[PDB]
C-alpha cells in the first residue's frame, strides 16, 4: 500500500494548477506521469537512492526536474513530498 | 570601502589577467578577482539555499498532519475544483 502526506497532496495540486495555467490537459499528463512513477515503487521500493543530505531515512525518485521524496515503513510506502530538485548552478 | 585580504596569483593566471586588462575588458586585475570571488559566493549561496530548502521540505511533509491513501485521480479532480473557482 502507498500513503501520502497532506503536504505531498498539496504539492501535486500546486504542480497541477501551475501547468493548468498553460493547458489543463498537459497537467493531467504530467501528474499521471508522476503517479506511474510512484506506483513503480510498489514493485521496486529502492528505485530512489537514499538521500541522507535531505533526511535520515529519506529517499528520492526522479520524475522530470522534480523529486518524489519518500520513506519506507514496515508494510507500506510513505510519500512525504514532491518538491523541485536542487537547482543547477545555471544563473 | 571594506576589508582587505592578499592573494597570490599563479604565473599562468597573471598572464591571462594581463591580456584582459590590456584589451579593456577590465580596469584592473584586482577587479577581476573581485568578480571571481563574487561569482563563487553566488554559487555557494544558491547551493546552500537549495540544500536547506529540501531539508526543511522533508520535515515539513512529515509534520503536515496525518497521511492518507494515495489516489492520483482524487488529486487531479481536486485541483480542477480550484481552477474553476479561479474563473
Amino acid at each position: 500500500p502507498i500513503i501520502r502526506s497532506p503536504a505531498a497532496e498539496g504539492d501535486l495540486v500546486d504542480i497541477w494548477l501551475a501547468i493548468a495555467n498553460d493547458s489543463p490537459r498537459a497537467a493531467d499528463h504530467f501528474l499521471d506521469a508522476i503517479a506511474e512513477r510512484i506506483l513503480q515503487l510498489a514493485a521496486f521500493p529502492e528505485s530512489g537512492p537514499r538521500r541522507p543530505d535531505i533526511g535520515a531515512d529519506a529517499r528520492a525518485l526522479t520524475i522530470g526536474n522534480y523529486l518524489i521524496l519518500y520513506r519506507l515503513a514496515e508494510g507500506w510506502i510513505e510519500i512525504v513530498r514532491i518538491v523541485h530538485g536542487a537547482r543547477d548552478v545555471s544563473t | 570601502n571594506v576589508e582587505k585580504m592578499s592573494v597570490a596569483v599563479t604565473p599562468q593566471q597573471a598572464a591571462v589577467m594581463r591580456e584582459a586588462v590590456e584589451a579593456g575588458e577590465y580596469a584592473t586585475a584586482s577587479e577581476i578577482v573581485r568578480e571571481a570571488v563574487r561569482d563563487w559566493l553566488a554559487k555557494r549561496e544558491l547551493r546552500e539555499a537549495e540544500a536547506e530548502r529540501l531539508r526543511k521540505a522533508w520535515i515539513e511533509g512529515l509534520e503536515s498532519g496525518p497521511f492518507a491513501p494515495f489516489d492520483i485521480e482524487d488529486i487531479k479532480q481536486k485541483a480542477r475544483s480550484r481552477l474553476v473557482d479561479a474563473i
